[PDB]
């Protein structure tokens, strides 16, 4: 008895979209299964017909096909069962390690945390990157945009962050742990595979979850990818745990949703993007938050990635995301070739939370470091001939400060190894050293501390603050190495 | 065989509507044939419009097509000849020897529309492909099994660029090579055939090392938007079923998305930004994804990308970038200096530029070369207002006019452009050659590093005082 | 006195220059926007026009 | 009977919707009862889109439309030499009928890959900068791009004039006949050019196909195609023809009119979706045949007009990626003294010394 209530006939098909007659008792954003086997979700609920967006090749579907309801809104299995697994935009395994034991399911579209159940961001997310943790500190529940151009290191930065997390995820305390969620949207499978093996050679893949919606897979899959993944990590937040999710990249999700809306005969907006191209990214990012102590105190930190063309940051999509994130981290090609890595433009890259979510020990040693460089950049032009005294020294400091901010990939430093290197800089214990050996200075100096002044590092690691007696002893340890 | 009859409903330019009976409609991506007095017309099922009607895309100009003609479904996508017999034969999009050398004794015929390898069948491998050109080999190394691609507008010399690659690498390469010419100049496509025959790569009676697939711009969009897939399926067979190292050349890849733009509007779609198609990142995806290295075989791709108005922000070059493991950007500004090729050293970046890849030394030297350059582009403003007198930094500002010149490499292919005999430097030589300059070889100003071989050549070019 | 009268004349020469660079950075600044607004509109017209079908 | 005839459902703007013509071919020629000719382009299920070649007032409702059974075609041969004909091939200079040596279609496919020889035979323009820096070849496609009043047509014109040295000679193989395609221009101008040609005794070896702005949109559309066919006869018969498309920017303008009135979806800058194909199939037809075919060549010198010196425009970029060269004329260099105002930095000849004097 085909009653048109749960069944449907294909009125038309093409462009990756299928118009279907019937399916009367269907919900919005609900999935459907075709005779061919491939599925799709229904967006357009027009009076007579119903518009479904295919998850696979439109070839499989033909006119006058049979369509059955699933009775399920776009949902994905969540829980710890995904930790160390690579899944598609639907929660399906693609790594071949077998099925995935789910600890429950959750919709792709979930309402953001209210205004009341949130807590002032105070817990830090130590990235391990000198330039980042010092200049632009990221807090738990915060949203720091990784914005920049092609091949500048946007991903390279986000990766090192996930890598530095080993220091805690190998520990026992769950309140200090920080599980990760990498959302590959648009990337080619080769790259996504390349990423995994890299996370594998660092044992950081055991506490990470990769969601893959490559350029090959359909548009709706790349559209859901972020939302779906946002749920995978939202599980940790809801259970008192902490999770960091990276959207690589949101610039490509936008394009995907544009492809969907355009074919679905929806009103185009500025640069073809539909009207709610802003509400798309707003829904997503505003889901990341640090819950109040009332519920769990769990946090969902988000590091969205935007690929900007030719440096332009005033475009529709770019400026859109920026106006939502609680800070931005910019990467210039200019500095990238110059040798400054990560190439961070401190003049534009700024966190909103900032100081509140930084290690107090780091906040003390690098309070003025932010300003120093802001004044060093403008005085940098004075290179082209004579220096007085007020600007004679400023040119001396920053010239080696930024040389110290240089940090090679896959080499995250702990906060305990940062403060010594930042103290020597800001206070000026390195001003009298040839730049040629400033790089090697970092290594030999850290090896000198670990061997002789092991105690000085273990009190910073555990306390996270610099006492009057401690900070004083820090100076002695420094000036002692300056001699030898 | 069960023949399926159809009636042409309408014809607007290259978009043909074909009607069928109930429950006998050919699926999308299928091939439909129409018998014409001159020959045969091939169509590709695009969409099911409703009421048992299908919309198709012409593969040949439908000029003279009569309304209500009888169309015959083939059963599947346009199947092209694949196998050993494909070598040394120029075939079109549809799949028929257009080199006028009789039919192809093909054993198998595989569809052009095929799903790309899954995530599991992927093969992460980072091997450096040694070319010869210094400005590229060093700063941006090609990846054997990786996806290389050169960008640039008209006049930058792209078609002349890929011609050098074929001579150097293709002959040294121990396997099959497949060339696919999409929407490019037919005359220059002919110069390739005229060349490779005299090169010893193409033999009409002997061994044929490379296969040829052409579909130049003079053909309707439908064919140019698919001819990229025809050449792909061919090289694809040599990857999995033949178990050998493949080498794929695309020229031009831009004409692929460009052809998709033409049809997009006609097919009835709401145009996207810059008048492109709403399906651009997925069309490029369902194409590039098939050009990967698997567990069976590996495929090394060299794609030529055309940049509209030399504007790198155009969605065409834009979407292509994210698919390439290595790049070789061509700019109109570098050739006006004299240095050939016209490779811009400040936008060409490969993911093989790693210390754990080319060797610490290689990387170290390559980083210094990059440092010296960028400062010019920014510090240049002082030179236009005063010159090199306020330079304190003063030793590094001059190496820009010396290193940049030393990047130029002579070729044997472009003899009718300079008349200057070519030079082919290898991998290690370029490395040890630059480290010395980075200022030991600061004695000879201007010419001495211009259009020369390795480092031994520089010595012979410094003697003849100019 | 010769290179003193010069430095005293270079400051003067470039104070009028920075001011003259002002009637440029801000003059063409407006012209950039007059072009940016016209780029977004014209880029959007083609979309709306080709959407009426 | 609807098989061979059709009644007008609606008409206007050079567009005519016709009911019937059930056996009409695509791009087939049609004649009206009032005398005005037309062309089929849209073979829609119910009706037929037909672009008129003449006035609109002539066509009324319910008017009878015939078939021609012919795809747009034009007379070709040596007889056209020294004559001026429209887009249909008909003589407009009022010098009696033309001697038809055969009728080649207007939509001719370009010579495939096989039957081709690398361009090697130079085309001496007599202009220093041109031949010296960016030489032209027989079968080569060199584009003259630049803004208005920069002397674009000038450079083209002088080329025709210089070829006199070989046209009055004995050796046929050294001869290079000319074909000028006035599109979008005004009739007064075309009359000025011919006056200048016959003042250098050049009309004898030149054929002028002009579709002036006054003429219907479709006439400017076929103008270059029908003109290419005129020059193809020379290519097909071991002779050398050089065709100049001026102005091409105006051809696309016309084609945009057709499409927008036929109600085909617009692309960039309102231009039709297949505007790149418009000049691709046109210019490719110009080439150097192989020795087995007769080594006959066809040299194309497309002319495009830019606004504000903006090569980055849509149409300009299209034609640029087609031609094997580009002579960019700037207006700044023009008034500064340099004539022709060729910009050495932006102008190049991909063929190069291959087709230059040793």
């Amino acid at each position: 008895e085909a009653n048109l209530n749960e069944t449907g006939r294909v009125l038309a098909v093409g462009d990756g979209i299928a118009r279907v007659f019937g399916l009367n008792n269907i919900q919005a954003e609900e999935l459907v299964e075709f005779s061919s086997g491939v599925k799709g979700m229904a967006l357009n609920l027009e009076p007579g017909q119903v518009g479904i967006v295919l998850f696979g090749s439109d070839r499989l579907v033909k006119e006058g096909e049979l369509v059955k309801r699933t009775g399920n809104i776009v949902d994905v299995p969540v829980g710890p069962g995904l930790l160390g697994r690579v899944v598609d935009a639907l929660g399906n395994p693609i790594d071949g390690k077998g099925p995935i034991d789910a600890a429950g399911r959750s919709r792709a579209q979930v309402k953001a945390p209210g205004i009341l159940p949130r807590r002032s961001v105070h817990e830090p997310v130590q990235t391990g990157l000198k330039a980042v943790d010092a200049l632009v500190p990221i807090g738990r529940g915060q949203r720091e945009l990784i914005i920049g151009d092609r091949q500048t290191g946007k991903t390279a930065v986000a990766l090192d962050t996930i890598l530095n997390q080993k220091r805690w995820n190998n520990g026992s305390d769950e309140s200090k742990k920080l599980y990760c969620v990498y959302v590959a949207v648009g990337q080619k499978r080769s790259t996504v595979a390349q990423l995994v093996q890299t996370l594998e050679q660092h044992d950081a893949m055991k506490y990470s979850i990769i969601v893959a919606a490559t350029a090959s897979e359909a548009a709706p899959l790349q559209y859901l990818a972020p939302f779906t993944a946002a749920s995978i990590g939202e599980w940790f937040r809801d259970n008192g745990k902490h999770a960091l999710i990276v959207y690589d990249d949101l610039s490509k999700q936008a394009v995907a949703y544009r492809q969907l809306s355009l074919l679905l005969r929806r009103p185009p907006g500025r640069e073809a993007y539909p009207g709610d191209v802003f509400y798309l990214h707003s829904r997503l990012l505003e889901r990341a938050a640090k819950l109040s102590e009332k519920e769990g105190s769990g946090s969902l930190t988000a590091l969205p990635v935007i690929e900007t063309q030719g440096g332009d940051v005033s475009a529709y999509i770019p400026t859109n995301v920026i106006s939502i994130t609680d800070g931005q981290i910019f990467l210039e090609a200019e500095l990238f070739y110059k040798g400054i890595r990560p190439a961070i433009n401190v003049g534009l890259s700024v966190s909103r939370v900032g100081s509140a979510a930084q290690v107090k020990a780091l906040k003390q040693v690098a309070g003025s470091l932010k300003l120093f460089l802001a004044q060093y950049r403008e005085v940098a032009a004075f290179a082209q001939s004579d220096l007085d005294a007020s600007t004679k020294q400023t040119l001396v400091r920053g010239e080696r400060l930024t040389q110290l901010l240089k940090q090679n990939q896959y080499s995250p430093l702990a906060t305990e190894e940062q403060v010594p290197l930042i103290y020597a800089g800001v206070n000026g214990h390195l001003d009298g050293i040839e730049l040629s050996r400033i790089g090697e200075f970092e290594s030999s100096f850290l090896s000198y501390l670990k061997s002789n002044h092991n105690e000085l590092l273990t009190e910073i690691r555990e306390k996270g603050e610099l006492s009057k007696e401690l900070l004083a002893s820090l100076k002695s340890a420094t000036e002692s190495f300056v001699a030898t | 065989s069960t023949p399926i009859t159809g009636k042409v409903t309408a014809v607007i330019g290259a978009i043909v509507d074909v009607h069928f009976e109930q429950s006998e409609l050919p699926a999308i991506l299928n091939a439909l044939e129409i018998k014409t007095p001159q020959g045969k017309l091939v169509l590709e099922v695009a969409q099911h419009l409703g009421e048992n009607t299908v919309r198709t895309i012409a593969m040949d100009g439908t000029e003279g097509l009569v309304r209500g003609e009888k169309v015959l479904d083939t059963g599947g996508p346009i199947s092209v000849p694949v196998g050993r017999e494909t070598l040394g034969r120029i075939i079109n999009v549809i799949g028929e020897p257009i080199d006028e050398r009789g039919p192809i004794k093909s054993k198998l015929r595989k569809p052009i529309h095929a799903d790309p390898p899954s995530f599991a069948e992927q093969s992460t491998s980072a091997e450096i492909l040694e070319t010869g050109i210094k400005v590229v080999d060093l700063l941006a190394p090609y990846a054997r099994g990786g996806k290389i691609g050169l960008f640039g507008g008209a006049g930058v010399g792209k078609t002349v660029f890929i011609q050098e690659l074929i001579n150097n690498i293709a002959k040294a390469h121990g396997g099959f090579s497949v060339f696919t010419g999409v929407g490019e100049r037919t005359r220059e496509g002919n110069d390739l055939y005229r060349e490779m025959k005299e090169t010893g790569v193409i033999n009409l009676e002997g061994e044929s090392k490379v296969a040829l697939v052409f579909g130049q711009m003079n053909e309707p969009p439908g064919a140019r938007a698919r001819v990229a897939l025809t050449g792909l399926t061919i090289a694809e067979y040599f990857r999995d079923e033949e178990g050998q190292d493949v080498l794929l050349f695309i020229d031009n890849i831009f004409r692929f998305t460009q052809a998709g733009s033409e049809v997009s509007a006609l097919l009835g779609r709401i145009p996207s930004a810059v008048g492109y198609q709403p399906t651009l990142a997925t069309d490029m995806g369902l194409l590039q994804e098939r050009i990967t290295t698997t567990k069976k075989g590996s495929v090394t791709s060299v794609q030529a990308v055309y940049v509209p108005a030399d504007d790198l922000t155009d969605p065409a070059p834009a979407t292509t970038f994210a698919h390439l493991d290595a790049t070789t950007v061509l700019s109109r500004g570098i050739s006006e200096l004299g240095i050939y090729p016209a490779v811009d050293p400040l936008d060409s970046k490969s993911r093989l530029l790693d210390a754990a890849v080319v060797g610490q030394e290689h990387y170290d030297v390559a980083s210094k070369v990059q440092e010296t350059l960028q400062t010019y582009k920014s510090l240049q403003d002082i030179i236009a207002i005063l010159g090199m007198d306020e330079l304190s930094d003063k030793l590094t500002v001059e190496r820009a006019r010396k290193i940049q010149r030393f990047l130029s490499q002579p070729f044997a292919v472009a003899e009718v452009f300079t008349g200057i005999p070519g030079k082919l430097v290898r991998l290690k030589d370029t490395v040890a050659s630059f480290k010395a300059v980075l200022g030991k070889y600061d004695n000879i100003p201007e010419h001495a590093f211009y259009m020369v071989g390795g480092i031994e050549d520089v010595v012979a070019k410094a003697e003849k005082l100019a | 006195q010769g290179y003193a009268a010069e430095i005293s004349a270079r400051r003067n020469a470039m104070d009028n220059a920075s001011k003259n660079a002002g009637d440029m950075i801000n003059r063409y600044s407006i012209l950039y926007n007059r072009t940016r607004q016209a780029v977004i509109t014209n880029e959007l017209v083609d979309i709306i026009t080709g959407a009426s079908s």
